[PDB]
């Protein structure tokens, strides 16, 4: 029907601009040259490199973004090793009290971090240990934890142990067989949950602001937090928002990419 | 090979960064010189380096800590006392040639925890475009720019007006040059309204503050103006006065020869071509800094700080930044030599003629070649014989969030009430109880 | 290769396999029939290696097997669920086994297209699991069996998720290679008609116990008892419950007056006080149809007809009469899946038949088609 | 039985060797610490106290201002993040084109990182600067007033959290079969009823796991209010709170009362889904 | 209700309800027919209002129901997958169009328990589904169109969902529901057999469009074309193609002579050149049975057998043979899915028939139904 067909085609370009203006914003408040910085036109000009160039100008930003890519390496492999343990025994085990194995992880999950921290800054891990990246991954890997026991569990109840079955019927041992056959169907779960767990553990502000400080361990967002102008006298704004343009740039291409994974991971495979 | 981290307010990044190459250079092999960047707010500053000690950071070397807290480092036990040189030379090149008010900020108990580094005190900076002899009154000032308001022209007063440590600067100049002050000279208790002249002081000193928050024609955003906004408002053209800190010069001329502002097209000169550094820095030759002063004075200058009555010159509160060695640096002989040659009699001359940050060693002041290329001096060093010190007490930090904390809005404060209200935030504050917002 | 094996059993918290005993010679497709939660799946897995002889003994021929690893015994089952390794191709899913047990990939490029020319996958075979139809996959999941060249064929319902069209079409292709193969071989079901389309011999079980076993033909023509009579061809059996009477069996509509042919083969024992008789709806024609001395002497009655429908070349017809409905011996055992109002007996005539539904039929009925058993047992008394 | 429980309890124990010594033991400590006159600058002498720090954040009006501001943000954030995020799920479960271009839009606030999202805000909302704030009228100063403050807050919290809440909901709803939908319609529903009296009663376990997590998550709010306000006019949430009084002043016995305060608080909400609501897990 | 439709016009970018008609009546009911993909579902989709009528008009009472919305466009529904509610009580999935449509609570509760004894569902209409599993389930669906009492009723497929042998239940109370409703339904299916089955008329489809309709015995014993013929009466005929024959017709195995009636009409129009000969399974007979006057035109032949059914209520088998038979005016749409073979036929026995397999296999004809097709169009021309 043309004038249904109509009304969705309106309704999806309306849900595109409301998820992409707020981000295109960042751009051009960038891009836009310092003389365009307090002129209110959201369409640019004049448009310049100068603040992308000013980022890259001094060692500032290359240890953020490679602390950053080092810590979520870390805190997925660990997360999704013991969480994928943990998902084995809680999809395929049929144990007593399995409920709440799963049911207390989900509420850890969310736990308050401003609660957190002050205990642990006035511990061992602030104390005696300090900046350096465990202090970060420790805490780090128990919120990532449970998404990964989620998630990999999800992925566990999808997969037919009932292939096994069959497995130790084409021969019978399983250190060949089970092997062979089941790995290629745990593969596309595994890197799901693990690009999701990378995600999810990139972000928690307050952690890494308060238990951090020094060159290395000072992640992406505590970077362009602290971050206020790359310049004495220059209006800050531009530099910022390059910043933020910068920091952004991987994980946007990134999740642009896996989008089937990402929304089955969460989704539980629904869609 | 060592290399010394040397903490600094972010505000002064690129003078610390010249001074520390300069240093870096003189030094030769021994260790390296690197610079450090705390934030841009007055206490923020505080928090990321108080963050780097209660838990034991080996990264943290030297710092410039602000005048106003050493009394707490001192009594924490933290910035260790400038006695313990095994050169011996630091207690003595602290003393040397300092202006004397900034060395006596920086003894808690007759022994010294710091050696000062830069001083600066507050100008009225008014638009000689637009306005005649700058307003001397707080009366006057609002008069002036509510003549330019009804002109239609640059009505705002770019007042410190946030709820901070820095404004509380303000606040504490009217009430010192009312004749109150905030502690006791032992700082053992509160003295805002100990007597009915000093009720009266403090009165007025709100009143002033809420007229200036609350004029026809004033700045939208007043209640959140941090200093950094005082700044670039006049250079936006928004204001035709403010009241800012002594070094808004370079950066004025600064943004009038790198393109920038409208009512100062230095960037149109030849004679300024390449004057500009390719560090982005400005650093003109003599001539070009002259030229740029001399076309700039028509246009843009300053005066002394306005007074609350009509001839009784401002008791203007005191601000600076004093160097420290760290007590958890491993080493720390080498700081000590750091700190030495950071403060440098050569070394300071770049700070004010190019940093904006007005010297403490002496001479600089008397000196010609100086005297020409920081034009604003006199003014401070006139200042500096009856500047007010905020009052040093450990508690100095915890009592002036309370006070800027109980004036949340810098509008909406009925004077009478909020002078009680002040004086319970800041006795509980002394007592150390409860929660800071 | 032939099999064996006897005195069986099996455990759950349930001896779904409680002493079973069979017999499974070359070409032999033994066809495993009966209601489900009977050990179907649980025995195969126990030939297959996948479930536990409690008690009893296998034998594959060469040797006793109850004993031996998972390795070896029963080969080349296919799945009731057409399981299948999705990430590889179809020619891949077939050639799997063979590449498991290391053949060369000369002789893979052989059997893997032979086998892709015996099933329906010659053009499909480069394509994935999953993407392709259920007859086909299906027929992968026979591919699995067919390309072991193995000792045995074990086929777990394999015409499961098809349509009946479907089903009737595969159970000849099955047929076919079944035969090419000669292999000793096994078919589960729960469908009585579709075990009469193939298979040397039927095998029915209550639980887990042998109900009887036998060449469908015979267990059609022989049953030995009313629960294996019942369950077995596509009309049901219409079954009166009722009194061992001296002439025969006095059904009120059209008694049964029972020639020596059965009665005298009655008197060779002491005579039952209640009976149950069971008649093929196949066997009752219109007493208004039919010709010669039949017409008269075929135990004739007459029913008001409750439905009749064609079915195409025929009519069922339907009527209800009395019986004692309520007790049971090999009946209400049946009545478990199907079987209510017991008043409603069935009948078949040509559709040529006049009748039509809502009016009184005449039916006629001989005593070469009557079955009878014990009504204190279900055991049949004509045959073993 | 018991062999392959052996298998599970070894293949568990990690997973309480962590989420234990990494969560129950750090709240343990926040416990006995709360019981102390302990200030962070002076380590070398501290004392036991009974109550005091408890009393005191029970009492002092800077709790209770924060305490109340999360609450407000919560139930304002979440009430619009659902009604936006049922919404938004409905338009990508439903519309009739190449959903692929819309379920990649819906991704990107997701994703995004929640300072760099954040700083969007607060330059949009910045007079002179702002292509959003540039038509307000003259003299509105968007940010410095407190309620207008909060409604900014609010605006950058409901537009990064409910594409993540819409995933929730769609993933509660696209297991609903459309025939049922079909059955309500002919039998009369129209739209409406289709969402009121057909569907919602079915999706209730998935929308009260995604309102839990949005409202925990909404609760223990920081950076969007820190980045964008710095917790300036009272605006200060309770977990900023929680900051300033450790890192502002060095007083980690009553920065310990907050930390185990807010985490009571926290166990209440859950505990009110897992009872009077039921709740459970996915 | 007057149940009159008409030019359903419905086609895609794709004929679909694309020319379809329907002249249905008052207590009708009516069988939907054909392969899958007819549009059958779309048709009845847009008689429920799921689609809005394109083309021509479709009405019941004085309505002008093809401009009507999808709310009560047809007054009642139910659908294949048992659609069920799974939040509520059993008696509020039956209760929820009267509670929609607003009823007093004591004319819910007098109906609910009504549509609860017109199905056994008295003793499950408190408790929850799933706790009432799909096999009562089944019968819920179904109440739900009953406390309407509906204007007309829309079936879809109800049988095929559930498992084959309870069917023999569910269609009786489908019939007798609608013997004790007294009003018009419909029905829709991809099986003949299921359609014979307790229907008044069926109407078979193709491309959104009627191939023919009528009486299900007329369907079946006078199709419109050969590829019908195929449809209903699922054994399909063997089919041979020929160019002309003066007396009859010419086999791979014997020749037919029959009588003039036949062949008159064969001359009676311009149809001389290639035609088809099509013979049902039925019509055939064991050649050592009915002998006598009729013997001499029972026409008997022989091939040998390759494989039999044989379950005694009665008997058919297989037979074959060589030829270029592979042409289709439309047949291959019927050849695709079942039993698929150019040279593969099939014949029905008499239970009396001993034949067996790996032999010879002597059978005869009867004359009274041989039957005779256009190579062109696929028409029929002994019966349209
Ligand atoms: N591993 C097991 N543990 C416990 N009980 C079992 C196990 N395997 C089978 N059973 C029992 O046997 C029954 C399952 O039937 P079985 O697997 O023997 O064949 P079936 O599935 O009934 O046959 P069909 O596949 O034809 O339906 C269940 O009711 C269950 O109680
Ligand atoms: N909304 C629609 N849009 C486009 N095509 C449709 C729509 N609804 C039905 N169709 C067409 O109708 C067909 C599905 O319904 P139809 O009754 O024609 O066949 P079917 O339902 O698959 O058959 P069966 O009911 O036997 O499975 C599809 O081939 C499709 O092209
Ligand atoms: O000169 C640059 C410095 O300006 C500010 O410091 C002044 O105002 C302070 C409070 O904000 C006073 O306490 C201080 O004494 C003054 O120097 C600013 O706070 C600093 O960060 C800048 O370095």
């Amino acid at each position: 029907d043309a004038r249904r067909a109509t009304w969705w085609s309106v309704v999806n370009i309306l849900v595109i601009v409301y998820a992409l203006i707020p981000v295109l914003w960042i751009l051009s408040l960038s891009l836009k040259p310092t003389s365009s910085v307090k002129d209110g036109k959201l369409i640019p000009t004049e448009i310049t490199f100068a603040n992308y160039k000013a980022i890259f100008s001094g060692d500032a930003f290359t240890s953020a973004l490679f602390n950053s890519i080092g810590i979520g390496l870390i805190t997925t492999i660990i997360a999704v090793v013991i969480g994928g343990m943990a998902a084995y025994a809680v999809a395929r085990l049929q144990f007593p009290g399995k409920q709440l194995l799963i049911g207390v992880a989900l509420l850890i999950a969310m736990f308050p971090h401003i609660s957190l921290v002050t205990p642990i800054f006035n511990m061992w891990r602030g104390i005696g240990l300090f900046d350096t990246w465990p202090g970060l991954i420790i805490p780090y890997i128990t919120f990532a934890l449970p998404l990964a026991i989620y998630t990999l569990s999800a992925f566990f109840r999808e997969i037919p142990w009932d292939l096994e079955k069959a497995a130790k019927m084409d021969g019978a041992t399983p250190a060949q067989a089970f092997r062979k056959v089941i790995a290629p169907l745990a593969a596309p779960g595994i890197v799901t949950a693990a690009i999701l767990v990378f995600i999810f553990a990139w972000n928690d502000l307050l952690l890494a602001l308060s238990l951090t400080a020094t060159q290395r361990a000072i992640t992406a967002p505590v970077a362009i937090a602290n971050f206020t102008g790359s310049s004495q006298f220059e209006e800050p704004t531009g530099s910022i928002a390059a910043g933020a343009m910068v920091i952004t740039i991987p994980i946007i291409i990134f999740v642009l990419i896996f989008q089937r994974r990402i929304v089955a991971g969460l989704t539980s495979g629904a869609v | 090979g060592i290399v010394i981290n040397y903490y600094t307010p972010a505000n002064e990044e690129a003078t610390f960064k010249a001074v520390a190459n300069r240093c870096n250079e003189q030094l030769g092999g021994r260790f390296q010189i690197a610079q450090r960047n705390l934030p841009k707010g007055a206490d923020d500053q505080r928090l990321q380096l108080a963050r780097r000690l209660t838990g034991n950071d080996k990264s943290l070397d030297v710092m410039a800590l602000d005048v106003v807290w050493t009394a707490e480092f001192a009594e924490a036990g933290w910035a260790v006392p400038l006695s313990e040189d095994p050169a011996g030379l630091a207690e003595a090149d602290a003393t040397e040639n300092t202006l004397p008010g900034p060395l006596e900020t920086a003894r808690w108990q007759d022994e010294l925890y710091a050696a000062p580094i830069t001083t600066n005190t507050q100008l009225l900076w008014y638009r000689a475009d637009l306005m005649p002899a700058p307003p001397t009154t707080w009366d006057g000032m609002l008069d002036e720019a509510n003549r330019l308001y009804r002109e239609g022209g640059p009505s705002w007063i770019a007042v410190q007006g946030k709820q901070y440590e820095g404004m509380v600067v303000w606040f504490n100049t009217l009430l010192q040059s009312a004749g109150g002050q905030v502690l006791s000279d032992d700082g053992q208790r509160v003295t805002l309204t100990d007597t009915p002249e000093h009720r009266a002081a403090t009165v007025k000193a709100l009143r002033i503050i809420k007229s200036v928050a609350t004029a026809p024609g004033a700045d939208p955003s007043i209640t959140q103006t941090d200093e950094n906004t005082a700044r670039l408002a006049l250079e936006q053209g928004k204001a035709a006065l403010e009241v800012n800190w002594p070094y808004v010069l370079p950066s004025l001329l600064e943004n009038a020869v790198k393109g920038g502002v409208s009512f100062l097209p230095l960037d149109g000169d030849p004679a300024l071509q390449g004057s500009i550094n390719d560090v982005g820095t400005f650093s003109p030759t003599d001539e070009q800094f002259d030229i740029a002063f001399d076309a700039s004075k028509k246009v843009f200058g300053f005066a002394p700080y306005p007074g609350v009555n009509p001839d009784e010159p401002a008791r203007v509160t005191l601000g600076g930044l004093n160097l420290a060695v760290a007590s958890t640096s491993q080493h720390k002989a080498e700081a000590f030599e750091a700190i030495r040659c950071l403060r440098n009699v050569e070394n300071q001359r770049y700070t004010s003629i190019e940093g904006g940050l007005p010297a403490v060693r002496t001479s600089l002041y008397d000196d010609p070649a100086f005297q020409k290329k920081y034009p604003q001096y006199e003014i401070i060093r006139q200042q500096l014989t009856n500047a007010a010190v905020r009052p040093a007490t450990p508690v100095y930090q915890a009592v002036s969030t309370r006070m800027s904390a109980t004036l949340a809005p810098i509008s909406d404060i009925d004077p009478e009430r909020t002078a009680d209200e002040l004086t319970e935030a800041v006795q509980k504050a002394i007592d150390g109880k409860g929660l800071i917002p | 290769a032939e099999i064996v094996l006897d005195r069986v059993t099996k455990s759950y918290p349930r001896a779904a396999v409680k002493e079973f005993s069979m017999t499974i010679a070359d070409g032999e497709f033994i066809i495993l029939v009966g209601p489900s939660g009977c050990g179907k799946s649980t025995t195969l897995n126990m030939i297959a290696g996948l479930e536990e002889i409690t008690s009893g003994e296998l034998r594959i021929g060469g040797e006793r097997v109850n004993e031996k690893a998972p390795k070896d015994r029963d080969i080349a089952m296919v799945f009731q669920s057409y399981a299948l390794y999705p990430h590889m191709t179809v020619r891949q899913n077939i050639a799997f086994p063979l590449t498991l047990a290391k053949v060369p990939k000369a002789e893979i490029a052989a059997k893997v297209e032979e086998t892709a020319k015996i099933l329906d996958l010659s053009e499909l075979l480069d394509r994935k699991p999953g993407q392709l139809s259920g007859g086909q996959r299906q027929r992968v999941a026979m591919g699995r069996a067919i390309v072991r060249s193995p000792k045995a064929f074990l086929m777990d319902q394999p015409l499961s998720n098809l349509d009946a069209k479907l089903r009737v079409q595969m159970r000849a292709e099955i047929s076919r290679l079944q035969d090419r193969l000669g292999t000793t071989t096994v078919y589960v079901t729960h469908d009585q008609t579709e075990a009469m389309t193939l298979g040397d011999r039927v095998v029915v079980m209550l639980a887990g116990e042998v109900q009887q076993i036998g060449t469908p033909d015979e267990l059609y023509s022989s049953p030995a008892n009313l629960f294996v009579a019942g369950f077995i061809g596509s009309p049901a059996m219409n079954f009166f419950p009722a009194t061992r009477t001296d002439v025969g069996v006095r059904l009120p509509f059209g008694e049964v007056t029972l020639t020596p042919h059965m009665l005298d083969l009655l008197d060779k024992q002491a005579r039952p006080e209640n009976i149950i008789v069971g008649i093929r709806p196949e066997h009752i024609e219109d007493s208004a149809l039919l010709d010669g001395y039949a017409r008269i002497r075929a135990l004739t009655f007459s029913v008001r007809a409750d439905i009749v429908e064609s079915l195409g070349a025929d009519k069922y017809v339907h009527f209800t009469t009395e019986g004692a409905g309520a007790e049971s011996a090999q009946l209400a055992e049946l009545a478990a899946d199907s079987g209510a109002g017991t008043n409603q007996f069935i009948a078949r005539v040509s559709a040529d038949s006049r009748v039509r539904t809502g009016e009184q039929i005449e039916l006629a009925i001989d005593t070469t088609k009557l079955s009878i058993f014990d009504a204190a047992t279900g055991l049949n008394l004509t045959r073993d | 039985k018991k062999s392959e429980r052996r298998l599970a309890f070894w293949l568990i124990a990690p997973a309480v060797l962590l989420m234990l010594a990494v969560t129950a033991y750090p709240i343990g400590y926040a416990v006995w610490l709360s019981l102390q006159r302990y200030n962070l600058a002076e380590p070398h002498d501290t004392e036991f106290i009974g109550l005091a720090n408890y009393v005191t954040v029970l009492t002092d009006g800077y709790w209770w201002t924060a305490f109340a501001v999360t609450l407000g943000i919560t139930v304002v954030s979440v009430a619009i993040e659902f009604a936006l995020g049922l919404a938004l799920a409905l338009v990508m479960h439903r519309t009739i084109f190449g959903k692929g271009a819309v379920r990649t839009a819906i991704l990107i606030p997701y994703g995004i990182v929640t300072v760099a999202a954040s700083y969007s805000w607060y330059y949009a909302w910045t007079p002179g600067t702002g292509y959003l704030a540039n038509l307000l009228p003259e003299g509105s100063a968007p940010l410095t007033d407190q309620l207008p403050s909060l409604a900014i807050v609010v605006l950058a919290e409901v537009w990064k959290t409910t594409p993540f809440m819409a995933l929730l909901l769609l993933a509660g709803l696209a297991l609903v079969p459309q025939d049922l939908l079909n059955a309500a319609q002919v039998d009369g529903a129209g739209p409406w009823k289709r969402l009121t009296k057909v569907i919602l009663p079915m999706i209730k376990p998935a929308i009260l796991v995604a309102l839990l997590f949005r409202t925990l998550d909404a609760f223990r709010i920081f950076d969007n209010i820190y980045i964008l306000t710095g917790g300036s006019n009272d605006t200060g949430s309770v977990s900023i709170l929680g900051y300033d009084n450790l890192f502002k002043a060095f007083n980690v016995g009553l920065g310990s009362a907050i930390s185990v305060l807010i985490f009571l608080s926290v166990a209440i909400i859950a505990f009110i889904y897992i009872k009077i609501f039921g709740a459970a897990a996915p």
